[PDB]
RNA sequence: ACCCGGUGAAAUUGAACUGGCCGUGAAGAUGCGGCCUACCCGUGGCAGGACGAAAAGACCCCGUGGAGCUUUACUGCAGC
RNA sequence: CAGGCGGUAGGGGAGCGUUCCCGAUGCCGAUGAAGGCCGACCCGCGAGGGCGGCUGGAGGUAAGGGAAGUGCGAAUGCCG
RNA sequence: CGGUAGCGGGCGUGGAUCCCUGGAUGUCCGAAUGGGGGAACCCGGCCGGCGGGAACGCCGGUCACCGCGCCUUUUUGCGCGGGGGGAACCUGGGGAACUGAAACAUCUCAGUACCCAGAGGAGAGGAAAGAGAAAUCGACUCCCUGAGUAGCGGCGAGCGAAAGGGGACCAGCCUAAACCGUCCGGCUUGUCCGGGCGGGGUCGUGGGGCCCUCGGACACCGAAUCCCCAGCCUAGCCGAAGCUGUUGGGAAGCAGCGCCAGAGAGGGUGAAAGCCCCGUAGGCGAAAGGUGGGGGGAUAGGUGAGGGUACCCGAGUACCCCGUGGUUCGUGGAGCCAUGGGGGAAUCUGGGCGGACCACCGCCUAAGGCUAAGUACUCCGGGUGACCGAUAGCGCACCAGUACCGUGAGGGAAAGGUGAAAAGAACCCCGGGAGGGGAGUGAAAUAGAGCCUGAAACCGUGGGCUUACAAGCAGUCACGGCCCCGCAAGGGGUUGUGGCGUGCCUAUUGAAGCAUGAGCCGGCGACUCACGGUCGUGGGCGAGCUUAAGCCGUUGAGGCGGAGGCGUAGGGAAACCGAGUCCGAACAGGGCGUCUAGUCCGCGGCCGUGGACCCGAAACCGGGCGAGCUAGCCCUGGCC
């Protein structure tokens, strides 16, 4: 039959323009008290997954 | 294709457009009658398009 | 509905093909079921017979086998030539066979 | 049991033109090496070898295998 | 002209053969189809393909393409 | 006068056999129905008949049960109906586990398998207390699409809608209640209550009742019911055109000259046939039965506009709560539909719904029922295959659900081919026969019935070479000898001596291995297909590419169909902005983007989901079958 979308990737990951993969950064949920600023700060953005992984990702989501 | 089909068999030269079949009536000796004037001696296959 | 025969006995027939190409005799009898028809004196065979009450001194004894119901074909009583049998309705109503080839009444 | 007449199975079987010793080799060789020995084919006997036959080891371990049993293992159900 | 060409897992390339389809209302076939049995012959690196003799007795399927129930030596395989 | 010859008798143009339609007969069992019973057997009652017929027997008829009408004096009678089977398909009541989750319990498998009830050529569903955001749609069902979207989800494995759009089909109706009439019953005697029947009534612009006013009541519509007909099914019929020569056992082959063709499909005939046979194209056909979704006729039925009244508008119902099911919804903000328990209304100024709740704005009219078509299936009939061809194809081409196995439920084979024609081998010979040798038939008997072809393992007979002082994965290289084919030179077969020499497969760091598999031969035997992905590739079109279901055409012909899908814009959780956008106070700085190329089809490699390369568990679950073995007990006998 025609193929699912996983929707846990779905829920977590975007696939940009020229199908890069991208996620939120790891390690931010909680503990963060003693967390440094800058540790929480750049935590808080995106980045790229890498090749390997990101193109696994993306036989997942093949609607997209 | 069925375009380049009908080209292939115009450069051929073996296509011919006729306006009306004459003799024929309904039977067969009479298209032979008529075949034979269009040069159609049966030395060679025809496809035979019309309404 | 029967097996459709286009001969009956006893029509005069032509043996056409086979060894008996050319012979011309009466249809001595027909068996639908195989198919086939007996004309006399054609396709005689050597049957050995046991000593019997019936065939005291035994050998051998002849008899006509049968043709094919195909290989024989109807003479006209008109024209004397074998033909293809053609049906006509008469006047009155019930039809009959007719030759093919100038138009007579087989019977 | 053995011999003659009659009837006539079986497990097993890669193929076999299937010897000994000392070596060797996946470390226990008819089959590799070097020696030794041996004319060809059987019959009655014995069981040392062919890691002989039989049973895809029951012991052991492995498998995020199965089942039966236990309880203050977990979760549930009957029952009360 | 120069150089390369051992090879298990595995990757790549080029082919051979089986059944069926188009080519076919064709062409080959009792002056003998398929299949079988021989061969010291021919072509091909090979898978193969021809030719000849014998058997056999009614089918066969070209060049060029198409499609798969397509190739066996082992599964303590299955059937005989 | 079946397969079916044989012996022995018949029938047919006075139209037989055979085919179709409608009758008749139809023993016993089976729903099995008088009763019993271990199906196919046993025993009756009532009424008739038969035999001499009282006893006895036979024959014909009748007698089960349940439901409804209760039409029935409950008793008793009468009437209509049910029961059981059916390949699959269908609805309903109940409902698993293996498995997946790489363990497992929620979850999955799946409301699947299976059990049970029922329906019928279909069944289900169906005329909104709908959808859900448009001031929209307008019964249901089915296909494509929306969409693997929205969502659901130990937010894991996985599961997975609806609206809308495109199509197939097309269809709508009947009641309950108010109120009028009548009929039997009540005894709280009555402008009363209850039950039956008829009229009336049918709703969301809310309708209907009852009273008042105009209209029309002869206009119009019209069955899903009845009647007729065409048409169709169940037998059939007509149906063009070839001769001669020749080889051959045989002509359709080859040769010569012809013919037909709305027919050159195919099958058969001794080999290869448009013109020999059956047919083919094209036509014609029913007294009888079935159908009749088309055509015509009829009947049931059905149709207005205001004002008034405030009489009616489906009850343990809505609604609320508790426990659950359904839905994409797994307790979630959890509505909606359903309902086992409790509480428990209203009759339009009434109720339900639009995802808690409330207000607003809207949609709808619950608690009664029926309804065609479009859809599903294939026991059955036909047609067709880049479907099989006797180890294949159904288990079965044949005497197969058989032989046989099994207490049983149940399991379950093998087995097709003489020849064109039986011409199926008289007769002689050997022999008890079997079997052969002559003869004879045939083109062929190396077609002889244990019969087409007739491979291989396997077993023999005959011949060539070779072998009894050499020890070996059986071969190989060389030389020599013998036998054979060759003018020659060359070769085939065999092998004496010399050289060299650790089977094949698998599994392995490593096997000649004393590790695995194989007695040998033949045949069956394993990487497929669908849908979706991702690359490569052959093409088509290109800022565009492309259709799906379906409709028309064909009957190995394609065309139409633009709904929809991908692409032409991205960024952001989103609102939103846009060649940008996001974080940010930023007119820092970064991230992701911009700086065009796509899409459709075919082929190939791989990936996801399907059993997914083939064979193999121990087990788990469902429904049945077994106490004729064995265990225990119950009844009745026997033995010591
Ligand atoms: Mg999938
Ligand atoms: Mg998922
Ligand atoms: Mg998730
Ligand atoms: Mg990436
Ligand atoms: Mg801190
Ligand atoms: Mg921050
Ligand atoms: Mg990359
Ligand atoms: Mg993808
Ligand atoms: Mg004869
Ligand atoms: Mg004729
Ligand atoms: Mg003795
Ligand atoms: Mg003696
Ligand atoms: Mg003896
Ligand atoms: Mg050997
Ligand atoms: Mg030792
Ligand atoms: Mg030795
Ligand atoms: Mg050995
Ligand atoms: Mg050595
Ligand atoms: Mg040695
Ligand atoms: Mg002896
Ligand atoms: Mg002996
Ligand atoms: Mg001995
Ligand atoms: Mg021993
Ligand atoms: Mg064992
Ligand atoms: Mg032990
Ligand atoms: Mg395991
Ligand atoms: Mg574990
Ligand atoms: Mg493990
Ligand atoms: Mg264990
Ligand atoms: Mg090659
Ligand atoms: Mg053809
Ligand atoms: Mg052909
Ligand atoms: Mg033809
Ligand atoms: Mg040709
Ligand atoms: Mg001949
Ligand atoms: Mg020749
Ligand atoms: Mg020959
Ligand atoms: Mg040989
Ligand atoms: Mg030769
Ligand atoms: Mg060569
Ligand atoms: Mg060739
Ligand atoms: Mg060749
Ligand atoms: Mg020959
Ligand atoms: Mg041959
Ligand atoms: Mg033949
Ligand atoms: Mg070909
Ligand atoms: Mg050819
Ligand atoms: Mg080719
Ligand atoms: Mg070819
Ligand atoms: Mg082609
Ligand atoms: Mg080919
Ligand atoms: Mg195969
Ligand atoms: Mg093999
Ligand atoms: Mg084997
Ligand atoms: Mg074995
Ligand atoms: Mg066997
Ligand atoms: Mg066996
Ligand atoms: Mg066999
Ligand atoms: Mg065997
Ligand atoms: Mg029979
Ligand atoms: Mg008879
Ligand atoms: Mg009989
Ligand atoms: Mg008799
Ligand atoms: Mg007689
Ligand atoms: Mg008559
Ligand atoms: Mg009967
Ligand atoms: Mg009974
Ligand atoms: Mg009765
Ligand atoms: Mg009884
Ligand atoms: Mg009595
Ligand atoms: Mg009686
Ligand atoms: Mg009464
Ligand atoms: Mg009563
Ligand atoms: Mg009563
Ligand atoms: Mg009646
Ligand atoms: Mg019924
Ligand atoms: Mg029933
Ligand atoms: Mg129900
Ligand atoms: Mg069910
Ligand atoms: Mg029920
Ligand atoms: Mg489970
Ligand atoms: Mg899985
Ligand atoms: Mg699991
Ligand atoms: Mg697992
Ligand atoms: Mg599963
Ligand atoms: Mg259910
Ligand atoms: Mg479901
Ligand atoms: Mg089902
Ligand atoms: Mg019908
Ligand atoms: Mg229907
Ligand atoms: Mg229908
Ligand atoms: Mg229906
Ligand atoms: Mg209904
Ligand atoms: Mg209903
Ligand atoms: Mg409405
Ligand atoms: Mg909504
Ligand atoms: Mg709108
Ligand atoms: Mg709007
Ligand atoms: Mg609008
Ligand atoms: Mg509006
Ligand atoms: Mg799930
Ligand atoms: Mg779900
Ligand atoms: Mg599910
Ligand atoms: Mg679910
Ligand atoms: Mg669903
Ligand atoms: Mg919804
Ligand atoms: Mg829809
Ligand atoms: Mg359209
Ligand atoms: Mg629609
Ligand atoms: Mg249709
Ligand atoms: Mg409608
Ligand atoms: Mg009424
Ligand atoms: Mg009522
Ligand atoms: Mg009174
Ligand atoms: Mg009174
Ligand atoms: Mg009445
Ligand atoms: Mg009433
Ligand atoms: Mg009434
Ligand atoms: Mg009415
Ligand atoms: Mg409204
Ligand atoms: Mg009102
Ligand atoms: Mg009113
Ligand atoms: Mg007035
Ligand atoms: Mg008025
Ligand atoms: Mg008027
Ligand atoms: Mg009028
Ligand atoms: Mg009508
Ligand atoms: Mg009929
Ligand atoms: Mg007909
Ligand atoms: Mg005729
Ligand atoms: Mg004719
Ligand atoms: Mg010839
Ligand atoms: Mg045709
Ligand atoms: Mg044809
Ligand atoms: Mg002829
Ligand atoms: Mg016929
Ligand atoms: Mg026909
Ligand atoms: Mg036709
Ligand atoms: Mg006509
Ligand atoms: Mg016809
Ligand atoms: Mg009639
Ligand atoms: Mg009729
Ligand atoms: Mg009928
Ligand atoms: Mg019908
Ligand atoms: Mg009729
Ligand atoms: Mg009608
Ligand atoms: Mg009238
Ligand atoms: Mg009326
Ligand atoms: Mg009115
Ligand atoms: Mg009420
Ligand atoms: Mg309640
Ligand atoms: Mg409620
Ligand atoms: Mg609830
Ligand atoms: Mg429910
Ligand atoms: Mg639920
Ligand atoms: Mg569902
Ligand atoms: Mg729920
Ligand atoms: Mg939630
Ligand atoms: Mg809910
Ligand atoms: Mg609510
Ligand atoms: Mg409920
Ligand atoms: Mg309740
Ligand atoms: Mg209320
Ligand atoms: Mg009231
Ligand atoms: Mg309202
Ligand atoms: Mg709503
Ligand atoms: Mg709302
Ligand atoms: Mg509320
Ligand atoms: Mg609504
Ligand atoms: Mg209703
Ligand atoms: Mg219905
Ligand atoms: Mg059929
Ligand atoms: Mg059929
Ligand atoms: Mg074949
Ligand atoms: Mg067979
Ligand atoms: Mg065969
Ligand atoms: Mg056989
Ligand atoms: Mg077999
Ligand atoms: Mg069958
Ligand atoms: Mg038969
Ligand atoms: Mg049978
Ligand atoms: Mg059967
Ligand atoms: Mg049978
Ligand atoms: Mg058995
Ligand atoms: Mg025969
Ligand atoms: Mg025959
Ligand atoms: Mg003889
Ligand atoms: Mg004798
Ligand atoms: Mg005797
Ligand atoms: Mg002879
Ligand atoms: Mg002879
Ligand atoms: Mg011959
Ligand atoms: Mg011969
Ligand atoms: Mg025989
Ligand atoms: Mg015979
Ligand atoms: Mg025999
Ligand atoms: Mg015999
Ligand atoms: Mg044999
Ligand atoms: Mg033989
Ligand atoms: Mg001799
Ligand atoms: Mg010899
Ligand atoms: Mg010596
Ligand atoms: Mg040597
Ligand atoms: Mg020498
Ligand atoms: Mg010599
Ligand atoms: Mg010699
Ligand atoms: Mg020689
Ligand atoms: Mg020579
Ligand atoms: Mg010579
Ligand atoms: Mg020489
Ligand atoms: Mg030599
Ligand atoms: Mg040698
Ligand atoms: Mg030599
Ligand atoms: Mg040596
Ligand atoms: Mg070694
Ligand atoms: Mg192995
Ligand atoms: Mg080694
Ligand atoms: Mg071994
Ligand atoms: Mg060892
Ligand atoms: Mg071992
Ligand atoms: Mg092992
Ligand atoms: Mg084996
Ligand atoms: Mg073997
Ligand atoms: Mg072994
Ligand atoms: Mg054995
Ligand atoms: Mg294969
Ligand atoms: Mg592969
Ligand atoms: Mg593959
Ligand atoms: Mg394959
Ligand atoms: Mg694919
Ligand atoms: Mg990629
Ligand atoms: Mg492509
Ligand atoms: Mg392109
Ligand atoms: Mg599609
Ligand atoms: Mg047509
Ligand atoms: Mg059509
Ligand atoms: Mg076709
Ligand atoms: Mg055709
Ligand atoms: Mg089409
Ligand atoms: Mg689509
Ligand atoms: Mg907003
Ligand atoms: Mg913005
Ligand atoms: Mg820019
Ligand atoms: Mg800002
Ligand atoms: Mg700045
Ligand atoms: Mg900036
Ligand atoms: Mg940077
Ligand atoms: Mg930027
Ligand atoms: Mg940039
Ligand atoms: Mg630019
Ligand atoms: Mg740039
Ligand atoms: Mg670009
Ligand atoms: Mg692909
Ligand atoms: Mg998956
Ligand atoms: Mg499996
Ligand atoms: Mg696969
Ligand atoms: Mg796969
Ligand atoms: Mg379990
Ligand atoms: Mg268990
Ligand atoms: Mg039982
Ligand atoms: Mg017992
Ligand atoms: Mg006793
Ligand atoms: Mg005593
Ligand atoms: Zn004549």
């Amino acid at each position: 039959p025609k193929m699912k979308t996983h929707k846990g990737a779905k829920k977590r990951v975007k696939i940009t323009a020229s199908g890069k993969v991208v996620a939120m950064k790891t390690g931010k949920r909680h503990l963060n008290w003693q967390k440094s600023g800058k540790e929480i700060r750049q935590k808080g953005r995106k980045f790229v997954l890498a090749k390997p992984e990101a193109e696994r990702i993306k036989l997942l989501l093949p609607y997209e | 294709g069925l375009a380049m089909a009908v080209a292939d068999r115009a450069r051929e030269g073996k296509l011919l457009l006729v306006e009306a079949f004459a003799g024929v009536n309904g039977k067969t000796k009479e298209f032979l009658a008529w075949a034979k004037e269009a040069g159609l001696d049966g030395s060679e296959s025809v496809l035979l398009v019309t309404g | 509905m029967r097996v459709k025969m286009h001969v009956k006995k006893g029509d005069t027939v032509l043996v056409a093909s086979g060894k008996y190409k050319g012979r011309v005799g009466k249809v001595k009898e027909v068996l639908p079921k195989k198919y086939a028809v007996i004309v006399e004196g054609v396709n005689i065979v050597k049957k050995a017979v046991r000593v019997s009450p019936k065939y005291p001194q035994g050998g051998f004894i002849e008899k006509e086998a049968p043709l094919h119901a195909s290989k024989v074909r109807p003479i006209c009583p008109a024209c004397g030539k074998p033909t293809r049998v053609r049906k006509k309705f008469l006047e009155n109503g019930k039809k009959i066979r007719v030759c093919a080839k100038c138009g007579g009444a087989l019977d």
